RNA sequence: AGGUAGUUGGUGGGGUAACGGCCCACCAAGCCGAAGAUCGGUACGGGCCGUGAGAGCGGGAGCCCGGAGAUGGACACUGAGACA
RNA sequence: GCCCGAGUGGUGGCCACUAUUAUUGGGCCUAAAGCGGCCGUAGCCGGGCCCGUAAGUCCCUGGCGAAAUCCCACGGCUCAACCGUGGGGCUCGCUGGGGAUACUGCGGGCCUUGGGACCGGGAGAGGCCGGGGGUACCCCCGGGGUAGGGGUGAAAUCCUAUAAUCCCGGGGGGACCGCCAGUGGCGAAGGCGCCCGGCUGGAACGGGUCCGACGGUGAGCGCGGAAGGCCAGGGGAGCGAACCGGAUUAGAUACCCGGGUAGUCCUGGCUGUAAAGGAUGCGGGCUAGGUGUCGGGCGAGCUUCGAGCUCGCCCGGUGCCGUAGGGAAGCCGUUAA
RNA sequence: GAGCCCGGGCUCCGUGAGGGGGGAGAAGUCGUAACAAGGUAACCGUAGGGGAACCUACGGCUCGAUCACCUCCU
RNA sequence: UGGAGGUGAUUUAAAUGC
């Protein structure tokens, strides 16, 4: 689980982070 | 009884003698004694100790009890003896022991650089020192102008 | 010390305290910035008028199946879009499109839809004004346009 | 540290009772708990006490007859008026009959019942039934 | 120890009377640090845990 | 979370029914703030009112009491009194 | 048939229930919830004993908080609602004068129980610095010695034929310090372990010998903080994310095996997280006991004449068991929950 | 000395292609992740990688595993 | 009689069901 969530949590936030960033 | 500041160890209990009027098996009169004192301070030994000497070997368990009633106004004990002769430090022994071993630290970090433990009562001992300069300025050892600091420790040893 | 300061002038810290621990009472800090009266619709009110669009049915929940009768009405002043459900058994008739539609919301504002709806916040009482459980009742009043 | 040395000396007193040892030995000591232990007696409360002061400290030496239930201080030791103490009346005590809400006044020091009786009041300082 | 039943140290008083010189000196039992006769310049007691231990043979009236 | 430039104060003066940076000339650099100022939201205020064993919580409706307004916004006369 | 009755019901709002906002009157080991730990500023909270003031505080008087509404009486309207008369209360936040002095404030004086402070004995993986030895792994060189070894559940990839593994001798490198080692010690915490010396932090105890309330806690604030990561420089045996092969497997982005970079080490800096646990903030007082253990004290016996081996009381710490009590229960229970 | 206007800046209301997530619907598909040691114990902070559940490294923790083997404790 | 560690560990036993 908390993995999972980090991780999902982290990438949802690079992600939507590399799409504020650019 | 105890207090466990930076420790968890419970402190010494360590206990006065209940004697409220002094042994008279011990005689001494209020000349003599004021005699010894002045001769320990001479030495450069200083009150606790100079309490310490005249116990183990004068046989003196504290100054007050012997001395009071001799002028009722107060307890007369060691540095009271010592301020009405004018060999009183102005800075009480309380700070000036703290303060003293306090410039001596800063010398070892100064070459070894690399010390958790050693940086880490400096920080405790300067915080007593503090507290130690705080309740005195309102009370009057030490004037109102004052502030603590490294520097202003390493005039006062010197 | 079982939290709190207690001392005679220490109060003010109670007293924020209280205010500080007042806001996780979702309710509370809901109404008291006005967030229940904000977001619903209705801007607060009991009951809102507006036009039919359309008639809609949609299904029922998780143990459940069955056609609700529910409409879609267009709150007038407000002018928000709300789907609603409808009292009654044979009701959906009574109801032409482009009659004028009351509606009320239906157990506690909270958002709650009953346990079977899903969406539906609202109730209806009203065709061209003349309720719906009056026109369950044949004898009472029956619809006109 | 300490503080409310009344209090600490209270607290014992009752987990003393509550124990059912024979006597008691409060090491702080004092005026506060010294002239409530004084009014406790009076009323009757507990036993004899002796207390030999040290050059350390006071230390009351208290018979415990069986009597107690439950003394306490209080906390923020609230003001009282002479028209509010039928409120703390109610709360505190366990009925009408017991009557040792001791504040401190005035005149001096008294329980509740001797309080009410002269009429006058103040600010709390513990409780005793 | 008597903590809330009235502490009262471990201690007594007791004249020790000097082998070198015959100098009567009052001295606590627990020597703390090195006494030292004031008519010889000896060490009477030496300071360790508890009671100071007496160096050698020196007489002793206990008081 | 820092705000403040008639801004805080001083001297002298104007204007006003009258004190007052109200206004103004000169001089000073204060004044306010974490005991929460400033800014933003919301809101007439009080007597009361609802509820609750009490403590408390919510509320400003008739009515009474005080203030504000009169299509938005500014402006004077006339009168003891209005900026009506 | 039940309720209620000119009402009864629906939606919405507020209050009660909800001690689900805790003052009265809540919790926080495991249910939600202790900050990873400390420091001290603002704040709150404060040992005893004497004297002044009477600011808080209580008492009395006096000025005053409109009417209405409320509560009680009597009276009026057929009755009541409603009103009239008389008594009370009312946000009730103001003021003036007299009086008390327990408490609290303030001021002054006085004292050692808290705190701090000193001297002497004492243990330890506390920190830093310098010094120094050995193990084993690897590597490289000479000799000796042949047909494998490595690896697995089987296997393969891979090691070895200019010779591996293995054994003997020689040399070089970096990491670390089994047993010791304990239900053990030290540290605020992260954490800490070859030996020797220098510098240095803390701590215990005996004696309170000195200061004389100097105290507690602590928002803000400041500081220390495993591993991983990052930065710059230096280093790199073994190990090893990523990665490259084999196997497994229906497939395997794995468990298993053979290589392998960052990193792991050192120096300086940054970063600041955790099931950073005892899931248990800190300080004081009070509340059956038992036992084991570590260190310090004491009275003895033993002695190798050293507290070396033991008995008991005491002080400080570190475990386990358990009375009263608490807990929902597990459990906790003088190291409190 | 108002309203009025003009040029710019800042903010807010009605409304818009497109875009994010939630509580769901539980008849399609992939896998077996956890819950039994879940068939490689599990969680945990950090880092990389994989379609996914997740795997691995390093450090921690037991809310940790089942005998066995060794060590202590009323 | 009941509790805490240190390390062997065992692959011969296969995904899913409204």
């Amino acid at each position: 689980m908390r993995w999972k969530w980090i991780k999902k949590r982290i990438r949802r936030l690079k992600r939507q982070r590399k799409k504020e960033r650019g | 009884m105890a207090r466990m500041h930076a420790r968890k160890r419970g402190k010494s209990g360590s206990k006065r003698p209940p004697r409220t009027a002094p042994p008279i098996w011990v005689e001494y009169t209020v000349e003599e004694i004021e005699n010894l004192v002045v001769k320990l301070r001479k030495e450069g030994y200083s009150t606790a100790m100079i309490g310490t000497i005249l116990r183990d070997q004068y046989g003196i368990p504290s100054v007050k009890l012997f001395k009071d009633p001799d002028n009722p106004n107060r307890n007369l004990t060691i540095t009271r003896i010592l301020e009405k002769h004018g060999l009183a430090p102005e800075i009480p022994e309380d700070l000036m022991f703290l303060i003293r071993r306090a410039v001596n630290l800063r010398k070892h970090l100064e070459q070894h650089p690399k010390d958790l433990h050693s940086m880490r009562g400096l920080q405790l001992i300067e915080s007593k020192i503090r507290r130690l300069v705080k309740y005195y300025k309102r009370k009057g050892k030490l004037p109102k102008n004052w502030r603590y600091d490294p520097e202003t420790a390493k005039l006062l040893v010197r | 010390g079982k939290k709190a300061p207690n001392g005679e002038f220490a109060g003010r810290k109670l007293k924020l305290k209280r205010k500080k621990f007042r806001w996780s009472d979702i309710r509370y800090k809901r109404r008291v910035l006005r967030l229940k009266e904000k977001s619903d619709p209705l801007e607060g009110a009991p009951q809102a008028r507006g036009i039919v669009l359309e008639k809609i049915a949609v299904e029922a929940k998780q143990p459940n199946s069955g056609m609700r009768k529910a409409v879609r009405v267009q709150l007038i002043k407000n002018g928000k879009v709300v789907t609603a459900f409808c009292p009654g058994d044979g009701a959906i008739k009574f109801i032409d499109e482009h009659d004028e539609v009351i509606i009320e919301g239906i157990g506690g504002p909270k958002g709650g839809s009953m346990g079977d709806i899903p969406g539906i916040r609202y109730k209806v009482v009203k065709v061209n004004r003349v309720s719906l459980k009056e026109l369950v009742k044949g004898r009472k009043e029956k619809p006109r346009r | 540290t300490l503080l409310d040395p009344l209090a600490n000396a209270l607290s014992h007193i009752t987990n003393s009772e509550r124990v059912g040892k024979r006597e008691v030995y409060i090491k702080p000591a004092s005026k506060l708990i010294g002239e409530v232990l004084r009014v406790m007696q009076k009323y009757g409360y507990i036993g004899e006490f002796e207390f030999i002061d040290d050059g350390r400290a006071g230390v009351y030496r208290v018979q415990l007859l069986g009597r107690i239930n439950k003394a306490g201080a209080i906390k923020p030791r609230f003001p009282v008026k002479v028209s509010e103490f039928e409120k703390w009346e109610k709360r505190f005590l366990p009925a009408f009959e017991f009557g040792i809400l001791i504040v401190s006044t005035s005149q001096g020091v008294m329980s509740h019942k001797e309080a009410i009786e002269k009429g006058i009041g103040g600010r709390l300082i513990a409780y005793v039934y | 120890m008597a903590k809330p039943i009235i502490p009262m140290p471990r201690s007594r008083f007791l004249r020790v009377k000097c082998i070198d010189c015959g100098n009567e000196q009052i001295v606590f039992s627990h020597p703390a640090t090195k006494v030292r006769c004031l008519i010889c310049g000896a060490t009477l007691v030496e300071p360790t845990g508890g009671k100071g231990i007496v160096k050698a043979k020196i007489l002793e009236v206990l008081e």
